């Protein structure tokens, strides 16, 4: 029952903790991705304003 | 036919001790499969952890 105890929770969990994971690249990206996002916008919106 | 009995009752008392003698050699059988079965377990959970 101890093997069944960490086959369950070692597997299920590096799978939650791969997902988890990646989503910190998400986090991490649409951060710089919204950051380029606002200098696109800006030299758009307000070169455009003229 | 007195004779031939006791000859039944010679196989027959050597059967059942034979019979016995089966039991008791498989049963301490079974009491070394299970510690070899637990001796995995001990060795299967460690390398599940590795694994």
């Amino acid at each position: 029952a101890m093997s069944m105890a960490v086959e369950s929770t070692g597997n299920a969990k590096a799978e939650a903790e791969s997902r988890a994971e990646a989503a910190r690249i998400e986090g991490e990206g649409s951060v710089l991705q919204a950051k380029l996002k606002a200098q696109a916008l800006a030299i758009e919106t307000e070169a455009e304003l003229e | 036919l007195a004779i031939e009995i006791t000859t039944n009752s010679q196989e027959a008392a050597a059967k059942h001790e034979a019979q016995r003698l089966e039991q008791e050699a498989r049963g301490r059988l079974e009491r070394q499969k299970i510690l070899d079965q637990s001796e995995a377990e001990k060795a299967r959970k460690e390398l599940l952890e590795l694994e």
